[PDB]
């Protein structure tokens, strides 16, 4: 689903191409909710979706986040930022530094299996760039 | 407290036993010591509630409740007449230990917030049967009431059979056997009259519902076949209950809840004859002593018995319909109890002030106990405890009972909960939107806006609130443990909102909205009330007027108004033993003091009421008059004898305007003031007032040392309603004098600032304590009775208001 | 007098047994009611 | 004027002597119901010896007339107390002292 909102956002075809259809159809995105960005099912699926995403990535993978949203702001490449992130390791936010990241820690512990996700550094490149780059491009949308 | 003779008199201690009797009829309170008597009573007390047994204690005790019977075998034995008190518990519940009035309580979860518990009246027990006396049975229904009337004797003895019951010379129910089942003749005729006019009676209350019955068709009457009924239904005498039997008939839903009320006015007919005859209510039976498990009010009646006498009344409602008599249901007559207001009656909860947050993204859970009506959201921190949750701007909450969102009035929203569902607020200020989640699922307006409320101006700040209805309980959880929230995870979490107590480390402090009312200053900006502060002239002592800001228009409040002075004239602590220009030897020696009430032309001096209270004053009743006033007689003597004394207290001291008003003025608006005085001696106890001048009869006696505030309860009905008159009279010295000490002989009324006028506010907000004493509750045993023991200490600092002795 | 107080003092509550008794006009409640409290333990002082 | 009043009984047959130290609980109060003094609040229970002369009048009236094990009330009378001068600070001119006096222990 993030991939497709990606094409969504990349392709201004696209987006003619919905609001054409969604306005010929007479169709109501509310009606399933239950013309606009927000009513449009491509944007309302991964709105949806979105809390499922953000679960797979942990609170210090949330320091990783901003710095891919800001190479993504650059406009790096996907593989770019994967390695960007890859060479930016020891960037992982600090558990004592902060309290709030304490009791996040304490949740995602808690929660059984998050501990055993993301051991391998890999994995953790790779989720906190699909997060990073499908909440760059919903900024982009909900941007004028 | 007043030290009373006994026996060995002690403080009480293990192994006592306290015997309290209580009899209504005089009324008095009287109580025993380990048998001994205890020589003092409690008499004249008011009667305007239902009393119960009560023991109160700090930490550091046990002791055992005993009831009598089954419920603890009593030391000594009741004095003549007095029941037991076990007998006293209601049909609908079993007899165990509360708490009085607890805003929570405790839960497998954690601390249930409790809102205000429904309590039964002495009127409650007072049954009012619509009179059908007055009603005449029309012609075609005296056809029917003899022959259905005869049926029903026949449905009795029928289910009788099913009750085993056989012909008796004497009914026992051990006996099995019943002289009652007799044919309608066989009957005695006293006996089967009754039965008649019974069913004579229930057309009537038809007819008192305003139901209307024709009889329609004949043929009817020919369908019905009456069961034949086998011998063994027979009983030994051998008379056969012979009941019409009518399977066809079948009773419309407004007839069901028609069948209801009339079982409910046949139970309510059948206590008040039971009464008159002398019956009362015991939960154990007693036929001599006339004492009947049945005899109570119908509402209070058990479900069993309930539903019994609905399926005779139904039975008899079916055999009515199926003579074919057409009973059209009456229109449902409209009727609201509005017995209280609903922001006073429903206790608001809230966090401390300190507690609110003007930033952030924040998050908490309320879970619903009970499906009631309550209220949870997000409240500014001068919200005010009279009004209700949403009904002005300074809370946004939802109730989800009936499924709304309040704010500024109220709006469809969401769907309403169900038992344990638990509600998450979530309130966001970078964005300035509030949102519910009904087990973790955004609730949704009918727009489908996933917002409740939008384009939140931050302004100082928002908190917790929560609001219960009578009879409800909510299990609040701010978030301190974040592991114990239901519902972060599902909603909440991944948006970024942090429970409201994430960091804290000592729970969250709360505040509820206490409904004791209390006296307080009249606001500045008051809109129906306002107090101007007059000078005093040459002619005239310094004032305190009223006036009602709205008077004659549109909008304005008229309701009952309750006003004291600030500050108390105390008594003396010892009591003495045994020109028109003030003497100056008697005006520094006197001990009397003088302060008058002008009721201006055109307010009522039937409205008007005026005297003193005590400090202990927290009757807020818009139906005020004396009788109300609380008064109760304290009396002490001796055992063979010879009443040692006998001391009134109260906490009113007032005449009315009406005992001044003249015959001939009274039923006419004068256009005269009214000025009543009220004069009272500090060294001898004593109080007395004049009207226009004339002394009144009333006078009135008060204890040394006590504290006595001037006061004046009025109802508006003039733009100008009173006057507080700081001033005096010949030779007896003004109010200032008895206030303030640096005054004492300066014989000038004057009206200092701290003199003000205070006005009667229902409710006001009260702090929780973090804190709350362990009480265990239990039933030692069947011999025993009941145990209630408390042991762990429990103290707090006191903050003590010397003028108010509050 | 003028100044405001300030002591230690104990918490204290109440407990009743859920029994009721009024007196009204036509009322079916008996009038005249008696019961007893046996004192177990007592501590006198457990605080100040 | 001292009037003494069994709050507790006592054993009814020790009874201090003169010379002999007494051991108490007090709380005091003024007549009109405000507490000025207390020894539990201090959690150390007042010696005195009867006949120093080191107590007020009132107290060792009572005490003499208490019993070991003893708890009372004793109702003192200003002349029987401080008195007209009063104790400046804590009790006013001419003021009846109530105190609530519970007698341990003979020592
Ligand atoms: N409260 C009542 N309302 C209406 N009918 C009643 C009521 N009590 C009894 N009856 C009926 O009155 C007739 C006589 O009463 P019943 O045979 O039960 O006598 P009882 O057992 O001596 O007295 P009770 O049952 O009233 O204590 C029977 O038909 C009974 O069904």
């Amino acid at each position: 689903v993030g991939e497709i909102f990606i094409y969504w956002s990349k392709s201004h075809n696209f987006k003619r191409e919905e609001q054409n259809f969604v306005v010929q159809n007479e169709i109501n995105n509310m009606s399933f909710l239950t013309y606009s960005v927000q009513t449009s099912l491509i944007v309302a699926t991964l709105k949806k979706m979105l809390p499922i995403g953000l679960n797979m990535c942990a609170p210090t993978d949330q320091d990783l986040i901003v710095l891919a949203k800001a190479r993504y702001a650059l406009k790096d490449t996907d593989e770019e930022v994967r390695e960007f992130l890859q060479n930016n390791l020891n960037l992982q936010g600090k558990v004592e530094g902060s309290p709030s990241l304490r009791w996040q820690m304490a949740l995602y512990r808690g929660v059984p299996g998050r501990e055993e996700d993301a051991d391998d550094p890999e994995k953790i490149v790779r989720r906190v760039q699909e997060v990073s780059a499908v909440l760059y491009h919903l900024d982009q949308t909900e941007h004028p | 407290a007043r030290p009373v003779t006994s026996p060995g008199q002690h403080l009480l201690a293990p192994e006592d036993v306290v015997s309290c009797c209580l009899d209504l009829s005089v009324p008095s309170i009287s109580f025993r010591i380990n048998g001994c008597p205890v020589q003092g009573v409690f008499e004249s007390f008011n009667l305007d509630g239902l009393f119960f047994p009560v023991v109160s204690f700090s930490a550091g005790i046990k002791v055992r409740f005993l009831l009598g019977g089954r419920h603890g075998e009593f030391k000594f034995l009741p004095p003549p007449g007095y029941a037991p008190c076990h007998e006293a518990v209601l049909p609908r519940e079993r007899l165990h230990l509360q708490p009085i009035k607890e805003y929570r309580r405790e839960g497998p979860r954690g601390p249930h917030l409790v809102g205000p518990s429904r309590c039964l009246s002495h009127l409650d027990f007072v049954p009012c049967p619509v009179d059908t006396i007055q009603i005449v049975l029309p012609p075609h229904l005296e056809r029917i009431r003899e022959k259905l009337a005869e049926n029903i004797h026949e449905l009795w003895a029928l289910t009788r059979i099913e009750q085993g019951w056989t012909y008796g010379p004497v009914r026992d129910d051990n006996k099995r056997l019943h002289p009652c089942l007799v044919n309608f003749h066989s009957l005695p005729e006293p006996e089967r009259n009754y039965n008649l006019q019974m069913s004579g009676e229930t057309l009537k209350t038809l007819l008192a519902l305003g139901c209307h019955v024709g009889m329609a068709d004949e043929k009817a009457e020919d369908n019905l076949k009456k069961t034949k009924l086998p011998k063994t239904y027979m009983m030994s005498n051998g008379y056969k209950p012979a009941p019409l039997d009518l399977s066809h008939v079948r009773l419309t839903p407004a007839q069901t809840t028609l069948v209801d009320r009339l079982a409910e006015n046949g139970h309510n007919v059948w206590a008040r004859d039971r009464v008159a005859q002398g019956w009362s209510y015991s939960a154990v039976q007693d036929i001599p002593a006339r004492r009947n498990p049945r005899l109570v009010p119908y509402r209070l009646l058990d479900e069993a018995t309930k539903r019994s006498n609905r399926d005779s009344l139904c039975q008899a409602v079916r055999t009515l319909l199926g003579y074919g008599y057409n009973i059209e249901p009456p229109d449902q007559e409209p009727s609201q109890v509005d017995s209280q207001s609903r922001g006073d009656r429903a206790r608001i909860f809230r966090a401390e002030k300190s507690y609110a947050v003007q930033s952030g993204r924040w998050y908490f859970e309320f879970e619903a106990v009970t499906t009631g009506e309550m209220r949870v959201g997000w409240a500014r921190p001068e919200l005010r405890p009279d009004v209700e949750l949403g009904a002005d701007d300074l809370a946004y909450v939802f109730n989800g009972h009936r499924g709304q969102r309040w704010h500024l009035g109220s709006e469809p929203f969401g769907r309403p909960w169900q038992s344990g569902d638990v509600v998450g607020c979530m309130i966001d200020l970078t964005e300035n939107t509030i949102i519910f989640t009904l087990n973790g699922e955004v609730l949704m307006s009918d727009s489908g806006s996933e917002t409740a409320f939008r384009d939140i101006e931050i302004g100082d700040g928002f908190l917790p609130v929560c609001s219960l209805g009578p009879g409800q309980v909510g299990h609040l959880n701010l978030g301190q443990d974040v592991s114990s929230l239901r519902f972060f995870a599902i909603c909440g979490l991944q948006e970024g909102f942090e429970p409201f107590a994430i960091n804290m480390q000592r729970p969250v402090t709360t505040w509820f909205s206490k409904s004791l009312p209390q006296f307080e200053p009249v606001p500045l900006e008051h809109p129906h009330y306002e107090v101007a502060r007059m000078d005093g002239t040459v002619d005239t002592p310094p004032c305190l007027r009223l006036t009602h800001r709205t008077w004659g228009s549109q909008n304005s409040l008229v309701e009952m108004l309750f006003l004291r002075l600030s500050l108390p004239v105390q008594f003396h602590q010892h009591f003495r033993c045994t020109d028109n220009r003030d003497d100056p030897e008697i005006i520094l020696n006197t001990t009397t003091y003088y302060y008058s009430v002008r009721v201006f032309a055109g307010q009522e001096p039937s409205c008007v009421w005026v005297g003193w209270v005590t400090p202990d004053y927290h009757q807020h009743d818009m139906s005020f008059d004396l009788s109300k006033v609380r008064a109760v007689t304290v009396t002490m003597g001796d055992e063979q004898g010879n009443v040692h004394s006998s001391l009134k207290c109260s906490n009113c001291y007032m005449v009315w305007g009406g005992d001044f008003v003249s015959p001939g003025q009274q039923g006419r608006i004068s256009h005269t003031d009214l000025v009543i005085g009220c004069l009272v001696d500090l060294a001898t106890g004593l109080m007395t007032f004049t009207a226009n001048g004339k002394e009144s009869n009333t006078f009135f006696q008060v204890e040394p040392n006590t504290k006595l505030f001037p006061a004046v309860f009025v109802l508006p009905t003039h733009q100008n309603v009173v006057q507080f008159e700081l001033g005096k009279q010949k030779n007896i010295m003004p109010l200032s004098a008895a206030m303030f000490l640096s005054e004492r002989k300066n014989p000038a009324p004057q009206c200092p600032p701290r003199l003000e006028v205070q006005m009667l506010m229902p409710v006001s907000w009260s702090r929780m304590p973090n804190h709350f004493l362990q009480v265990d509750t239990r039933r030692a045993g069947e011999r025993l009775g009941w145990a209630v023991q408390c042991q762990e200490p429990l103290m707090m600092m006191a903050l003590h208001i010397p003028e108010e002795n509050r | 007098e003028l100044l405001l107080q300030t002591n230690l003092i104990n918490y204290v509550t109440s407990i009743r047994p859920n029994i009721f008794v009024g007196r009204a006009e036509g009322s079916t409640q008996y009038g005249k009611w008696y019961f007893e409290v046996m004192v177990d333990e007592v501590a006198p002082f457990l605080t100040a | 004027g001292v009037q003494v009043e069994t709050i507790s009984p006592g054993d009814g047959r020790t009874f201090p002597k003169r010379g002999q130290t007494c051991v108490v609980h007090y709380t005091g109060m003024l007549e009109d119901g405000k507490k000025f003094d207390s020894s539990r609040d201090r959690n150390k229970p007042f010696k005195f010896t009867l006949g120093k002369q080191e107590v007020i009048r009132g107290w060792e009236e009572g005490v003499a007339q208490m019993s070991v094990g003893q708890r009372a009330k004793l109702i003192i009378s200003s002349d029987y107390a401080y008195g007209a001068t009063g104790h400046p600070g804590i009790i006013p001119p001419h003021a009846t002292l109530v105190f609530d006096v519970e007698l341990l222990k003979l020592e």
